[PDB]
């Protein structure tokens, strides 16, 4: 399980 | 000899009327515990300013440990007017 | 007639393992500066895949120059869910 | 004809040599060892007069040239696939 | 033909 965040 | 440090970041776009913060983060949820990591920081961007670097653990968000945020969560605080991080970082050698 | 040449490789897996990138690191110290070098490349692994080479050298790992970190940083950086490096290679048809 | 094909992988502390030298020859380069110190790094680990360098750091020989093989030959760390007699 | 030394 790995997800990427952009801010 | 010092190892890693924790520190607070506190982030306002109200400061240049910024969209984003310019940074990105990594979320590893292993053993259904979670992590959070910053894996990419904009070196003129909001975040570079207040000190975030790519490789920094963050530790919680608006006060919250990364393990009790979700991706909801996470999506909302960070596409807020401002943000909080606690982050644990190594000094610059 | 193309020498060295600098490219950027950004590499991410899906656990906190320190060896899951497929990849290791030799080191020299040269003049009071610190070099890093790929010892070796797993044929199938993660660093192979976006093209790191055995005697790679590499100048930053994370934005951080390679003289810049120590061994700590070294573990804690190669076992993160994210990696940036910065490399020098030859190419290679 | 004849012979065994097998990897060598070295590495140096932290500053001497690793006691071998190379021949060249024109499929078109190929490289040959032409010498090692009794005494050296390269002898240790089972490289041998006469043995023939097929790739260094998983690059075949004729894709190498000075330069490389100057940068690779002084790193810490060398990896060679090496076509060499049985004894 | 060129010898190298390592």
């Amino acid at each position: 399980s790995r997800k990427e965040y952009y801010a | 000899a010092m190892g890693k440090v924790t520190h607070s970041i506190h982030i306002e776009k109200s400061d240049t009327a910024a969209d984003t913060y310019g940074f990105s983060l990594s979320s590893v949820e292993e053993d259904g515990i979670r992590r959070l990591y910053v894996n990419s920081v904009k070196e003129t961007g909001l975040a570079s300013k207040k000190g975030l670097k790519a490789g920094d653990e963050i530790l919680e968000i608006n006060n919250r440990a990364a393990d009790a945020l979700n991706s909801s969560m996470l999506k909302d605080f960070l596409s807020q007017p401002s943000l909080g991080l606690l982050v644990r970082t190594y000094p610059e050698l």
